[PDB]
């Protein structure tokens, strides 16, 4: 029937109950407005329903409504690529729409046919600090995780123009024989930013092999939420159809966290951890079964999703959530961004699950693994001798504790200082990693087996 | 329409709303109190009423305005203090003989004692106008004319009646257009709601500077217009100060000044110290005050007013946007403002959320930083403004590190710190290099270089030179001097220079308030100079002290350069830099010999 | 005399920087956790029951 | 109607909905006892009152309710200053009514009687410390933030007793040639402690010049909300239809926060942190609101608000919010306490955020922000000084700090001690703070202009 009332921007109509869940309705508004929702809740004879366009200027008895009859339910093509959009699927080119050539649920997966062979061949995007320290593979998810105040966006657009530039080198080592294509989903992202984005994708030859979202926090908060999930059919489909691998870099995990956040307030939701929703699990959750190898194991989605750390804490909810849910994290640290570093990937808890789960042979070394683990266990111990010499003084400290702040040094402007337009393969960080590492006796040096290490130091 | 069910403290319910907008301005009763419907649950409302309901019974009718709760934007904004909700504050002074309003009685947003000249734009009888095209012009002070009417947002058509050149008042229309049947009568005026950001063709990448001349703010951390920016504060330990310096120096198509909740012993201070302020471009007619529009709200003033405050500048800013003018956007303070949301909520009833501050919060905080920035105006023509946003925050809960402040540092892309010490030195903005960052600078620098200036080397270098200075001093105290030599005492000497010809400034000279672009330049050419020689020269055989005696007299005179006039080589052109090339060529030879 | 100054000033200069790096941090990032939890206590209490 | 219930605090009446809101309600009890409310909520065919006296004793079938047509407004006069109140401003004389000339409405006022005016003339609260280093000026509220480990209310009856002898010094000088006047509101103070301030108002002649309402520990939480409104709408009047600077002191605005944060800002509804509401803020905001210069340009209510630290805190909620509001405060100590020295004032962590600009010049010499200048910096660095003196011992301490260590003795033992019922203008305050500095030389003064300093060392 009418709105009954309105509550923030979900909508309390009374109407028949009939209508299957997720199905559109459409209000009509005496302003000539046609606003499109989705129903929340079916109730008797009562629906709790989000609206779509806007969050107010809404009537009550002078308000009507119409179904559609149809599920909410993503028009997806593979023509969509090579044109730019808003985060609810509409060209702000202003051109034909996106069209379909199927509908897919993003109220669960459709066919959900995810990995029973583990990822294991190796995806490079030309960096050292990246590729070495956390080891990639198709379908895997790694997630960069950053600080307030940090250029997040930055290192997310380095990825991007690298990856694509390694794969033909990469192609002939055996590490793609698919289309490579993007999907971007910006939440909460500033207009000059995803203008860079654009920029990258033309400088990668990707521009046209891509599809962006725009969804700005002065955008409706119920669009926002659609975002992710309207980049995760695309990508999936893809993946699925021509057996791509998408590489789906969501930025930013918090702004998602944010619209979540204000409808919990206005459901008859509790929150729970710190003021975000108590079933804050269930929506990163669903993000994260759609990740892995699909069907006929040619196709994959990888992800990168990109998290600013609210309140700059590790101990934060969304972050501790995100993570045991992901497969890693790579860590930025704001002491290296000031400094000057580029890219300023710190690799003290910077660490990937797989890692010989991530490797074979062909195209990377067993042993790349095994290097990983002295390269981290080493940082480590270096970055302990300099706490030490910070206090005590270098004529304190022992012997074992000079050569590890020695290793320290070499490793900030050698190893994670690279350019932002130069590309490097596994091969030669694994290279890089064996001269740098080469400053300590073999008692020491004891993380690789002694027939790798007698070979090389 | 309505009739009031129940009142339960400052939120009034009424029942038997029968369609009313949940945006919907209304008045309620018979005292007539504002109030705007916050959520509605069948046909009883929940209306916020942001005034005193004492005298207010159940029983009474609310009557609806029929509109949404706007602002109307007109020419008069200029010299005119205001409410978030707009209301004219200078006028409630004539009559009622207080800055404050009377709760239950409410005056005209825009003034009506005044009357503007309107002359006709380009469409003329029967023209077909598309919208943000430009359908006239009126004079927004007796100096200069700023404010142009275009054809409001989601209107197009042909005109049928375009009045004729003349003064004409805000209440009478000039202008009918027809689609579909008269789609309405226009006014010199037009309204947008609070909420609605108003439009554009499409965003640019600012890449252009503010007009603030403030020599450290250009060179160190190059200021932005279209750009987003926190500034820390305490309250009057500086920061209000620097807001006060910053429209001073500044002169911008337009200034909003926006107050979003302060002690009002500083919205009295920004009224009149600004008419008795010249503008550093040289215009006349009460200067500053002339190109700044207030809204000027104390935390005492309504909460509605508070809310709406930094919305009704974002919208006014906006619309100045596609007009094609420049605006500088000052907010004082975002700390507050999140404040009155958290206000509302306890009050209504809701949950809040992380720190007992809403739900709502984030999307709005965000919402507002990057509504603002450079732009293309909407319509055919295609004018350039811009937007900047430096928006002031203080610890809320006495925590820094609590959800307002740490949300907001994430988006901003400019930081400029404030410290007691550096404040009581007289060094404003109070930065150094860790305590300010800005990532506009890439753009900017590039933007610079082009213009004629060597920017991008010579910017690079001052910031390394500050940051050794400080590390130089670490060594002094705990290694020793025997670290220390010559070479790092000339380090430390070039910074000092720096941070007293750049840093401290506090508007001595007028000509240390507005340093041109190629000025700016020019100060930063000395000092690397003399850097860079100085070090050469003690290789050759030399001392600090005799470095220091020797260089002397151009060491005097380009520190003194920001009390010298600006206009000595031409009319931006400094010719002392000039002739500083060929004196620190001469002088290299008497400090190594 | 001069010698003993020698001893006294390695000690001294090691204390310091001992307080600075190890013990102000650590007492920062405590500080923070537990007020944020203490703060979550009394929100979520009130909440609870107003539901 | 009866009486439905009473539900805690809040009571529960089945009255019929023609009553208004702030409509004074009367219980007729059937044991010969009225009392008086106001409506908190007035509803639908009943209401929620919150009774001035008492809550408990009524009954639901034997009290019966009448509604008396007037809400609730003070009777205002001049006649007012020498006279003792209550708190819904009924007498405690025994004797003649309040009288009246208008009736104000008490809620901040219905018309909001003041202007936006930057300060420009010195306020003097009779003691040295205060008055040179944090000065008071007129329509600026700078709060005294003291303890429970201090005796807080008496220092607080130091500051309010020395006022108004502080008027012929000026009236010398040409600060203020137009009346004094004192208004006091105590909120939740004892009957022995209440006794305190009134003795010492007339032994000092200042009973004359004062009017106190009452408020009592004993009396409800909704009474002593009502005692400050009266005490400013009094004010209100003194100060805009007569021209007399007013000064007023709230003490305590602890018990005020302790009132709203039981019952009336959180009835059933959910407050902030730590259960004192986040509205709160707007509720301290009513009180700034009728505080402020006024229509006749010799008008103004300058406010001394007290406000007691429940432990010292620094991240509880009541000092910081009101902090944000008021412009500085003082902060009291409770080292200083046990040491002897009375009244125990510090002016290191206090902040007057505009010392000289806040003031004016002609009543007060010019020297007066110069002079803050280095009283403030020898301060801060005499406390550090003292903390070197016990490890280093004399035979190796430096000797800025030599003359600091002691300038923090006489600093606290004569520009901070002083006697109960002394009072010093500020033109002596000045002297005696020449004085302590009159012991560096010239080159330990080096942040003041010669010509300043060679008039006055």
């Amino acid at each position: 029937n009418t709105v009954s009332g309105v509550n923030g921007p979900l909508v309390i109509l009374e109407k028949v109950k009939f209508p299957r869940y997720n199905e559109i309705v459409n209000l009509t508004l005496p302003d000539g407005t046609v606003r499109q929702g989705q129903v929340l809740e079916i109730r008797g004879d009562r629906a709790i329903v989000q609206v779509f366009e806007g969050t107010s200027g809404i009537d009550v008895k002078k308000t009507t409504v119409e179904f559609t009859g149809e599920s909410l339910r993503i028009p997806v093509s593979e023509d969509m690529l090579g044109r730019i959009f808003d985060g609810s699927g509409r060209p702000i080119d202003n051109g034909p729409k996106v069209f379909a050539e199927d509908y897919l649920d993003i109220n669960g997966s459709p066919i959900n046919p995810y990995a029973r062979i583990y990822p294991e061949e190796m995806i490079s995007t030309g960096v050292s600090a990246i590729d070495t320290m956390n080891s990639i593979a198709r379908g895997q998810k790694i997630p960069i995780f950053s600080a307030s105040g940090l250029p997040h966006n930055e290192i997310a657009a380095q990825i991007c123009r690298q990856a694509g530039l390694v794969r033909p080198t990469k192609d002939v080592h055996d590490g793609h024989e698919e289309n490579f294509s993007i999907v971007f989903a910006a939440m909460g992202v500033n207009l000059e930013t995803a203008r860079f984005f654009k920029q990258d994708f033309e400088e990668n030859g990707s521009l046209e092999r891509t599809s962006l979202f725009l969804n700005l926090a002065n955008d409706p908060t119920i669009e926002r939420i659609i975002t992710p999930r309207l980049a995760l059919t695309t990508a999936e489909y893809l993946a699925y159809q021509t057996e791509r691998h998408v590489l789906t870099i969501l930025t930013d995990m918090s702004s998602y966290a944010d619209a979540l956040r204000e409808v919990s307030a206005a459901r008859e939701e509790v929150p729970g951890r710190r003021g975000y929703p108590g079933y804050m699990y269930t929506d990163l959750s669903t993000i994260y079964e759609r990740a892995g190898r699909v069907e006929g194991r040619n196709g994959s989605i990888t992800q990168i999703p990109i998290l600013t750390m609210p309140n700059d804490d590790i101990t934060h909810p969304i972050p501790d959530l995100t993570g045991y849910i992901t497969e890693g994290q790579i860590f930025v640290d704001r002491q290296l961004h000031n400094k000057g570093i580029y890219p300023p990937i710190n690799v003290l808890p910077s660490l990937s699950r797989l890692m010989k789960s991530a490797i074979g042979e062909g195209m990377t070394r067993k042993d790349h693994g095994d290097v990983s683990n002295q390269l981290y266990a080493k940082y480590a111990i270096g970055k302990d001798a300099a706490a030490m010499k910070a206090v005590v003084g270098e004529e304190a400290l022992s012997i074992e504790d000079k050569l590890s702040l020695e290793f320290l040094e070499k490793f900030e402007k050698t190893f994670i200082t690279q350019g932002a337009y130069e590309d490097r393969t596994v091969f030669e960080s694994l290279d890089q990693a064996w001269s740098l590492l080469r400053i300590y006796p073999k008692e020491m040096l004891n993380r690789i087996s002694p027939k790798i290490l007698d070979e090389f130091y | 329409y309505g009739a009031i069910y129940s009142v339960s403290g400052p939120v009034v319910i009424a029942e038997n709303m029968i369609g009313c907008a949940m945006y919907e301005l209304v008045k309620v009763g018979h005292d007539n109190l504002v109030g705007e419907v916050i959520r509605i649950d069948g046909d009883k409302a929940t209306i916020q009423v942001y005034e005193e309901t004492a005298g207010l019974t159940v029983g009474d009718p609310v009557l609806r305005t029929g509109k949404p709760l706007s602002v109307e934007l007109g020419p008069g904004l200029m010299e005119t203090i205001y409410d978030g909700i707009q209301r004219p504050l200078k006028a409630i002074k004539e009559e009622s003989q207080s800055i404050y309003i009377p709760r239950g009685i409410d005056t005209p947003a825009l003034d009506r004692t005044i009357k503007w000249q309107f002359t006709p734009g380009k469409f003329q009888v029967g023209d077909h106008i598309s919208g943000g095209d430009i359908y006239g012009s009126v004079f927004e002070n007796s100096l200069i004319s700023s404010h142009k009417i275009l054809l409001p947002p989601r209107s197009r058509g042909t005109i049928t009646w375009i009045a004729p050149a003349g003064e004409y008042t805000l209440d009478e229309k000039i202008l009918e257009v027809e689609f579909d049947g008269k789609k309405s009568d226009f006014t010199l005026y037009h309204t947008w709601p609070v909420r609605v950001p108003r439009p554009v063709t499409e965003k640019l990448s600012a890449d252009y500077p503010l007009l603030t001349g403030q020599r450290v703010l250009d060179a160190l951390f190059p200021c932005v217009q279209g750009g987003t920016t926190c500034i820390p504060g305490a309250f009057g330990c500086g920061k209000t100060v620097i807001s006060q310096s910053l429209s001073k120096y500044s002169n911008s198509d337009a200034i909003i000044y926006v107050g979003c909740g302060e002690r009002g012993n500083e919205m009295a201070e920004v009224l009149m110290e600004f008419p008795e302020l010249y503008t550093e471009m040289s215009g006349t007619k009460e200067p500053i005050m002339k190109r700044t529009t207030l809204v000027a709200n104390t935390s005492n003033m309504p909460v509605a007013a508070r809310e709406a405050s930094i919305y009704t500048g974002i919208t006014l800013a906006e619309y100045f946007r596609d007009q094609g003018k420049n605006v500088s956007m000052i907010a004082d303070s975002s700390s507050r403002w999140a404040e009155a949301l958290r206000e509302i909520s306890g009050r209504l009833g809701e949950m809040p959320a992380d720190q007992g501050f809403p739900a709502y919060l984030g999307a709005k905080l965000a919402s507002f930083y990057e509504r603002a920035g450079k732009a293309v105006a909407l319509g055919s023509p295609d004018r350039t403004g811009s937007v900047s946003i430096v928006a002031a925050v203080s610890p809320a809960g006495g925590d820094f590190s609590d959800p307002v402040t740490t949300a907001t540092l994430g988006i901003t892309q400019v930081f400029w710190g404030l410290d007691k010490k550096l404040a009581q030195r007289k060094h404003f903005p109070s930065i150094n290099t860790s305590v300010s960052y800005s990532k506009y600078t890439n753009v900017l620098n590039k933007f610079y270089d082009s213009n004629y200036p060597e920017f991008p080397v010579l910017r690079d270098r001052m910031k390394e030179i500050l940051s050794n200075a400080e590390e130089l001093e670490q060594v002094v105290q705990l290694v020793g001097k025997s670290a220390l030599s010559d070479s790092d005492k000339i380090t430390l000497d070039v910074a000092t220079l720096i941070k007293e010809d750049f840093l401290q400034q506090n508007g001595y000279s007028t000509y240390d308030a507005f340093c041109p672009i190629w000025k700016t330049f020019d100060m930063m050419r000395a000092f690397i100079s003399y850097h860079d020689e100085a070090q050469k020269a003690v290789a050759n055989g030399a001392n600090w002290s005799k470095l220091a005696d020797s260089t002397g007299d151009v060491k005097h005179a380009v520190s003194s350069s920001k009390f010298f006039e600006p206009s000595r080589g031409e009319k931006e052109v400094h010719g002392e830099f000039e002739k500083l090339l060929s004196t620190m060529q001469e002088r290299f030879a008497e400090s190594t010999d | 005399a001069f010698i003993i100054l020698d001893e006294v000033i390695k000690v001294t200069n090691r204390r310091v920087n001992a307080i600075e790096h190890v013990i102000i941090p650590r007492t920062e990032n405590t500080i923070a956790y537990i007020n944020s939890e203490l703060d979550e206590l009394d929100r979520e209490e009130f909440y609870r029951l107003k539901k």
